[PDB]
C-alpha cells in the first residue's frame, strides 16, 4: 500500500506551459501556499479551481511536464529576514547570487503580509536625508514615508536612489543607532550587467555593509519579478517591526506590473484597463502601505519606501504612473526637457511634492527653505509670462532674479550628497538675498569655493548649526558675515 | 445553514451549500480562522453554489472549508456610543479600546429615502474659502463634491473644512475613509484627539470614525462607505440630527468595484469599468442625503484616474452633487492653493435669489474676467501683447491678479505653504472682489495679491514688497 | 509698411499650414481613440 | 518516440504521443517529407499531447502523421568550421558549400550567464561617425541599438559601422539577419567575398553568417536570433574570443511571436502583442552580453512600428541596451544623415570620468544649445526670426549649424549623398564642436557645415561657397 502519492498533499501536472501549471489533486493545499515540484523548482498556488489548482512556476517551466508530482509545503511563501543579509545580493526567494555563501538566517517573514493599521503607528517626523538639496528642501522626506521617483527612461531616477544610500554612511558610520538606516534595494525587470554594475558603486562606496539587494532580473521568470518587491518588503520590515530604521527603493514598479499583467493573463483572468489586471492599483497600493512609521509602543522603527516608475513622453497624467501617485506621500517627477538644460537634477519643483511637509525637516532646513518651494513655482509662471519683457515691474524683477539664483543652487552633481548643514549653509546664501547680484553663471563655482571655505575654516559654525539643528540669532549673524564679505571677496 | 469552499481565486470565493442558500447580501463567516472573515454573497450562481466577496485576506483559506450564513448582511454598530471610536467595514472597533456596546445594529444595505421624503431648503454653508464661497457656495444639508486627480489638494481641502466647519458643527460627523492612505487615518484621529472633537476619557465625542484603506481587498473597499454611510443614517433618521459626513475618497467604492468585476464574470463597460457602475453608484449616492428627519451634509473627495473627468467615473457622479469643487493640476502646478478651477466648479446656490446680486455680480464678474483671460492666453503667448487693446491688456492685469488672490494659505497646510493660514468671512470676500474688479488696485502689484487672506493684507503686503 | 506686410503674409500662411496639421492629427487622434477604447472592451468580454 | 499529428494551424501543429512525451523545447521531426520540417514543442497541454511551432511551412501535412522525437532542441553547427558560411534557423547550409563540418553542435536554447559572471569594464568603442562619437559613444563588449522607423537609416548605419569598426577588428564576427529582405543578405554575402571577410578559398574567413528572412514563416523567424546568438556564444566562452554580434532587425523577432501567439491560444496583452512579450525578449536579450570569459560587442537594428517609439516592442528594448542611436524620421527629411535625434540617443558611457570631461562637456554643451534652439522652435514657426532676441538669435545660428555639422557622408551611401564618405576621429569630433560652441565660426555660413567631415572641411566648403 505505497501511500506516498495520494490526491491530499500531492497532485500531478494535468498540463504545463508559459509558466503556470494546471495541477490535479493538492485537494488541501491553502491559497497562496508554495508547492515543490519533483525537479526541485518551487511554485506558488493562485487560482483554486474546483476540479485543478492553477500553479505559477517559480522558474524555468521546460523541467516541468505532464505527469509530474507536485507537493504541498504547507507554508504560505515567506523568506529569510534579519542582518544576515546586509551586504548580500539575493534573487526574488532569498536564495544568495554573489556566490559568496548561505546566508545565515535564523528569521523567516511571509511575503505577504496586510500592513500595520492606524494604532500601530505614529506621525512621520525624522528627516530621511536624500543629501539632495532639490529633495531635501523641497520635497523632504520624514522615515515611514512613501515618495515616488517618477520621470522618462534616462532622466535619473535610479540616481536619486544610488545617492540616497550611499549619503547614509554618515550616520551608519556613527554611534547613534536611531539614526541610522539599512539600506534595501530591489531591481526589477532590469539587467543583469545594470545590477551588477550597480553593486559594484556601492561597494566601491562603502555602502554594501547596510545594503541587501534583491535581484529580481529581465530573464528571470515572471513570478519571481512579481514577488521582489513583496520579498524585499518583508526583509525591510525586519527591521521596522524591531524598533530599527530601513529604507526600500523598488527599481521599478512598472516592469513589476508588465510581470503581474503577464503572470495573471497567462492565469486567463480578463485583462482590464490597459491590458493590466483590474487590480494594479491593488497590487501596488498592499505593497507601499507596508512603508510605515511604527509608534514607541511597536519599537519606533519604520519603513521608507522609494518606489520607481517609468513614465512615457513624460506624460504624468497615465493611468499607471496616477495609480502609483496616489499611493505615495509625494513625488519627485524629473524632466528631460530639464535634464538637457542642464537643470540635474532634472526635478519639476511645480509638479513634485511631499505630502509630509516640514514635519520632516530639520529646523536649520525649514527655516532656509520654508517659501521657497511656491516662490519657485510661482516664478517658473511670471518667467514664462515675460518670454517677452511685458513692461515689468520690480516686484517680479526681483522675482526672476531670485528664481533664477535659486535654481543654480539646486543643481548638483552625482555621487556627492551633501551633508545638512551644508544645504542649510548655500540655500541660505541665495534665500537671504545675497547673491541677487551675482551672474547666475557665477554661482555653481560660488557655491563650490563658499562650501569650500566654511567647511575648511568654519566647521565650528556647521557643527553648531548641524548639532543644535537650527539657526540660533548669532549663527545666523555668524553667517551673514562669513557670506557677504566671502562673496566681495570672491567677486574681486 | 453551512456551506463549504469550492474555489478560491483572489478576493472572490465561491461556496457550495447542501441544504438552505443564503440570499444575495448575506454574511457568510468561514470557519477556522484567527480572525474573523466575512464573505457577502454576491450571486447565486446555481446549483446551490453562490459567489461571494471576500470582507478581507482569502489567504490560507481551502477548498473544502466550512462556511456559515449568518442569515443576514453585514449588519454594524450604529449609535451614540459609536462616536469618539474608529470601526472596520464588519463594525469591530480597531482602536483597541474594547467593544462598541450601542443598543442596536444596522444592516449596511437598505433602501434611499423616497421621493416623498426629500427636502429643499437651501441655506448657504460659508467656508471661509475664497475661491468656494465667492464663486461655489456650499449648501447646509447639500451634496458636495471635491474633484482632482491623484495629489492635486482634494484631502487637505477635506482637512481645512473639518477645521472651518466641523470643528463648530453643533450635530455629529461622520468620517469614512474609503480606500486612502492609513498614514492619514492616523493624522486625523491624533487631530481630532489633539482637539478635543474625540474625547476618549467621556462622552464628549462629536465624531465616529470608519476606515477601510487602501492596504484592504478590493471587498472591504466596495463596502466601508456603505458602514460610514449607515453610522451617519442613524444620527439622521432615529436621533434627527444634523449630520456631517465626509468620506475621502468615494472613488475608492466604485475602484473597488472594478477590480473583482471581471472575477464576477462580467463583459467590461468602456474604459474598464464594470457595466453596473452607474446604477452600482446610484442606490449608494441616493442614501447619502438629506429628509425631512435630519440632515446630511456630505462632502466627498472624488478621485479622477489619470486626470481625466470624463473617466466614467468621476463623470458618473456630477450629477449627484448640490456643489461642486473642482481641482486642477494647471493650477496647482503654478503654486495657486487651494487649485480650485474657477471656471469649473459649481454650487446649485449660485442663484441671484439665494446669494443676493452683489455676490452674484461679483462672481460672474470674477468669471468672465478670467474666462476673457483664458481666451488671451494662447494667443498673446504668440503673438506678444504690444498689439492689444488698453482696454485688453487691463483685464490681463486684473485677471492675473484675481487669479492670485483667489489663492489662501490654509490652516492645515503651513507645513506646505510655509504661511499662517487665513480663514475670510465671506463679506471680506465678496468685498475683495469687487474692488480688484473696480480697478481700485491696479496699482499694486500682482505678487502683492498672492497668498494672503483679505485684502488689507494684499495691500499691507504690497508695500513690504514695496522693497 | 512692405516689412510688416510681408511679416504677416508669412504669419498668416504658416498659421493656415499649422491648422491643416492639427485638424488631420486631431482626426488621427480621434479615430484611434474610438478603436483604442474599443478594442479594450472586447478583450475584457472575451476573456470571460 | 513517434507521435502524431493531431491539428495543424499555420505554425502552430498540435502532435499527440503514447508513449514517452517530449520535454518542453525538444526539436521534433515530421516524417514523410521531401524536406526536413522541424516542430519546437511549445507546451503540454496535457492529454499526451504537446503544442508545437513549425520550423517551416505545415502545408501538405496532414492529421495522424507521424513525427519523431529527435530527442534534443534544435542544435547547431558551432565552431570555427561555420566562419564564411551561410546557415538557417536549424543549422543547415544554404550556400551551397556542402557540409558544415564541426566537431561539436550546440543547442540554440542555452540559459542566460549568471550574475557572478557579469563583466563591468567600460571601454569607449571609436567609430568614426560624428554624432554617436560625440553625444551617445558605443562601448567595446557593449550592447548597442539602432532605433528607426521604416527606411530611415538603420541598416546603413549597420552597414557603415560594419565597414569602420568590423573590418578592421581583430576576432569574429556574426552577422544574423533576422525577418529581413534576403536581397540583403544577398548584397552582403558578395560585398564581404569582394572585401575578403568572407574567402571561399582559404580559411580565414573572419565572419559567420545566419538567416531567417521575411520570407520565412513565423516559427523560423522567431527563431533564427537565437541561432545567430548561439554561434556567437561558442567563440565568446568556448574560444575567450573577442566577438562582434550584428543583428537586422531584432524586433522581427518579437514581431514573429505576436504572429503565433493567439495561435497558442493567449489572450492577447496590449496592441494584439502576446503577454510574454518581456520575458521572451529577456531570456533571449540577457544571452547576447559580454562575460569574464568573453567579450560580445553587439549592435542590433530596431525596427519601430508606425514610428511610435512607445510601441511594446521597441519600449521593451531600451532597458537592455548600453547605448541607443535613435533615428528620426523628421530629422530625415531635412536631409541630415545619419538622422540621429541627439537630445534622445543615450549611452551609459556619457560619464565625465569615463569620456573625460572635455568630452562630457561640449557633449553636454551640444545637447543644451540644440534643447534650447528646440524651445524657441514654437514661436519661430508662427512668426520666424524676426521677434527674436538678439541673443536668442545666436542660439538659433549655433544650433543650425551644429546640427549640420552633426550630419556626415558614409562610404556605404556615398551613391546617395554625391560625396565621398569621411571618417571622423574623436579628438576632431570633440574639436570642431567646441569652436562651433565658442562662437569661432560665427561667421561662415550654415550650409558650410553640411555634409562634410572635420571641421577643416566646413571652413574649405564655406571659401568655395564664397
Amino acid at each position: 500500500a505505497d501511500t506516498s502519492v495520494d490526491l491530499e498533499e500531492t497532485g500531478r501536472v494535468l498540463s504545463i506551459g508559459d509558466g503556470i501549471a494546471r495541477v490535479h489533486g493538492l485537494r488541501n493545499v491553502q491559497a497562496e501556499e508554495m508547492v515543490e515540484f519533483s525537479s526541485g523548482l518551487k511554485g506558488m498556488s493562485l487560482n483554486l479551481e474546483p476540479d485543478n489548482v492553477g500553479v505559477v512556476v517559480f522558474g524555468n517551466d521546460k523541467l516541468i511536464k505532464e505527469g509530474d508530482i507536485v507537493k504541498r509545503t504547507g507554508a504560505i511563501v515567506d523568506v529569510p529576514v534579519g542582518e544576515e543579509l546586509l551586504g548580500r545580493v539575493v534573487d526574488a526567494l532569498g536564495n544568495a547570487i554573489d556566490g559568496k555563501g548561505p546566508i545565515g538566517s535564523k528569521a523567516r517573514r511571509r511575503v505577504g503580509l496586510k500592513a500595520p493599521g492606524i494604532i500601530p503607528r505614529i506621525s512621520v517626523r525624522e528627516p530621511m536625508q536624500t543629501g539632495i538639496k532639490a529633495v531635501d528642501s523641497l520635497v523632504p522626506i520624514g522615515r515611514g514615508q512613501r515618495e515616488l521617483i517618477i520621470g522618462d527612461r534616462q532622466t535619473g531616477k535610479t540616481s536619486i536612489a544610488i545617492d540616497t544610500i550611499i549619503n547614509q554612511k554618515r550616520f551608519n558610520d556613527g554611534t547613534d543607532e536611531k539614526k541610522k538606516l539599512y539600506c534595501i534595494y530591489v531591481a526589477i525587470g532590469q539587467k543583469r550587467s545594470t545590477v551588477a554594475q550597480l553593486v559594484k558603486r556601492l561597494t566601491d562606496a562603502d555602502a554594501m555593509k547596510y545594503t541587501i539587494v534583491v535581484s529580481a532580473t529581465a530573464s528571470d521568470a515572471a513570478p519571481l519579478q512579481y514577488l521582489a518587491p513583496y520579498s524585499g518588503c518583508s526583509m525591510g520590515e525586519y527591521f521596522r517591526d524591531n524598533g530599527k530604521h530601513a529604507l526600500i527603493i523598488y527599481d521599478d514598479l512598472s516592469k513589476q506590473a508588465v510581470a503581474y499583467r503577464q503572470m495573471s493573463l497567462l492565469l486567463r483572468r480578463p485583462p482590464g484597463r490597459e491590458a493590466y489586471p483590474g487590480d494594479v492599483f491593488y497590487l501596488h497600493s498592499r505593497l507601499l502601505e507596508r512603508a510605515a512609521k511604527m509608534n514607541d509602543a511597536f519599537g519606533g522603527g519604520s519603513l521608507t519606501a522609494l518606489p520607481v516608475i517609468e513614465t512615457q513622453a513624460g506624460d504624468v497624467s497615465a493611468y499607471i504612473p496616477t495609480n502609483v501617485i496616489s499611493i505615495t506621500d509625494g513625488q519627485i517627477f524629473l524632466e528631460t526637457e530639464l535634464f538637457y538644460k542642464g537643470i540635474r537634477p532634472a526635478i519639476n519643483v511645480g509638479l513634485s511634492v511631499s505630502r509630509v511637509g516640514s514635519a520632516a525637516q530639520t529646523r536649520a532646513m525649514k527655516q532656509v527653505a520654508g517659501t521657497m518651494k511656491l516662490e519657485l513655482a510661482q516664478y517658473r509662471e511670471v518667467a514664462a509670462f515675460a518670454q517677452f519683457g511685458s513692461d515689468l515691474d520690480a516686484a517680479t524683477q526681483q522675482l526672476l532674479s531670485r528664481g533664477v539664483r535659486l535654481t543654480e543652487l539646486l543643481k548638483q552633481g552625482q555621487y556627492s550628497p551633501m551633508a545638512i548643514e551644508e544645504q542649510v549653509a548655500v540655500i541660505y546664501a541665495g534665500v537671504r538675498g545675497y547673491l541677487d547680484k551675482l551672474e547666475p553663471s557665477k554661482i555653481t563655482k560660488f557655491e563650490n569655493a563658499f562650501l569650500s571655505h566654511v567647511i575648511s575654516q568654519h566647521q565650528a559654525l556647521l557643527s553648531k548649526i548641524r548639532t543644535d539643528g537650527k539657526i540660533s540669532e548669532e549663527s545666523d549673524a555668524k553667517l551673514k558675515e562669513i557670506v557677504t564679505n566671502f562673496l566681495a571677496g570672491f567677486e574681486a | 445553514t453551512t456551506g463549504r469552499i469550492v474555489a478560491v481565486i483572489g478576493a472572490v470565493v465561491d461556496v457550495q451549500f447542501d441544504e438552505g442558500l443564503p440570499p444575495i447580501l448575506n454574511a457568510l463567516e468561514v470557519q477556522g480562522r484567527e480572525t474573523r472573515l466575512v464573505l457577502e454573497v454576491a450571486q447565486h450562481l446555481g446549483e446551490s453554489t453562490v459567489r461571494t466577496i471576500a470582507m478581507d485576506g482569502t489567504e490560507g483559506l481551502v477548498r473544502g472549508q466550512k462556511v456559515l450564513d449568518s442569515g443576514a448582511p453585514i449588519r454594524i454598530p450604529v449609535g451614540p456610543e459609536t462616536l469618539g471610536r474608529i470601526m472596520n467595514v464588519i463594525g469591530e472597533p480597531i482602536d483597541e479600546r474594547g467593544p462598541i456596546k450601542t443598543k442596536q445594529f444596522a444592516a449596511i444595505h437598505a433602501e434611499a429615502p423616497e421621493f416623498v421624503e426629500m427636502s429643499v431648503e437651501q441655506e448657504i454653508l460659508v467656508t471661509g474659502i475664497k475661491v468656494v464661497d465667492l464663486l461655489a457656495p456650499y449648501a447646509k444639508g447639500g451634496k458636495i463634491g471635491l474633484f482632482g486627480g491623484a495629489g492635486v489638494g482634494k484631502t487637505v481641502l477635506i482637512m481645512e473644512l473639518i477645521n472651518n466647519v466641523a470643528k463648530a458643527h453643533g450635530g455629529y460627523s461622520v468620517f469614512a475613509g474609503v480606500g486612502e492612505r492609513t498614514r492619514e487615518g492616523n493624522d486625523l484621529y491624533h487631530e481630532m484627539i489633539e482637539s478635543g472633537v474625540i474625547n476618549l476619557k467621556d462622552a464628549t465625542s462629536k465624531v465616529a470614525l470608519v476606515y477601510g484603506q487602501m492596504n484592504e481587498p478590493p471587498g472591504a473597499r466596495a463596502r466601508v462607505a456603505l458602514t460610514g454611510l449607515t453610522v451617519a443614517e442613524y444620527f439622521r433618521d432615529q436621533e434627527g440630527q444634523d449630520v456631517l459626513l465626509f468620506i475621502d475618497n468615494i472613488f475608492r467604492f466604485t475602484q473597488a468595484g472594478s477590480e473583482v468585476s471581471a472575477l464576477l464574470g462580467r463583459i467590461p463597460s468602456a474604459v474598464g469599468y464594470q457595466p453596473t457602475l452607474a446604477t452600482d453608484m446610484g442606490t449608494m449616492q441616493e442614501r447619502i442625503t438629506t429628509t425631512k428627519k435630519g440632515s446630511i451634509t456630505s462632502v466627498q473627495a472624488i478621485y479622477v484616474p489619470a486626470d481625466d473627468l470624463t473617466d466614467p467615473a468621476p463623470a458618473t457622479t456630477f450629477a449627484h452633487l448640490d456643489a461642486t469643487t473642482v481641482l486642477s493640476r494647471a493650477i496647482a502646478e503654478l503654486g495657486i492653493y487651494p487649485a480650485v478651477d474657477p471656471l469649473d466648479s459649481t454650487s446649485r446656490i449660485m442663484d441671484p435669489n439665494i446669494v443676493g446680486s452683489e455676490h452674484y455680480d461679483v462672481a460672474r464678474g470674477v468669471q468672465k474676467i478670467l474666462q476673457d483671460y483664458k481666451s488671451l492666453q494662447d494667443i498673446i503667448a504668440i503673438l506678444g501683447m504690444d498689439e492689444l487693446s488698453e482696454e485688453d491688456k487691463l483685464t490681463v492685469s486684473r485677471a492675473r491678479k484675481i487669479q492670485r488672490f483667489l489663492s489662501q494659505p490654509f490652516q492645515v497646510a503651513e507645513v506646505f505653504t510655509g504661511h499662517l493660514g487665513k480663514l475670510v468671512p465671506l463679506k471680506e470676500t465678496i468685498k475683495g472682489f469687487q474692488q480688484i474688479l473696480a480697478g481700485e488696485y491696479d496699482h499694486l502689484p500682482e505678487q502683492a495679491f498672492y497668498m494672503v487672506g483679505p485684502i488689507e493684507e494684499a495691500v499691507a503686503k504690497a508695500d513690504k514688497l514695496a522693497e | 509698411q512692405s516689412a510688416r506686410m510681408t511679416a504677416m503674409d508669412n504669419a498668416s500662411k504658416n498659421a493656415s499650414e499649422m491648422i491643416d496639421k492639427l485638424t488631420l492629427t486631431f482626426n488621427r487622434t480621434r479615430q484611434a481613440v474610438i478603436t483604442k477604447e474599443l478594442i479594450e472592451i472586447i478583450s475584457g468580454a472575451a476573456a470571460l
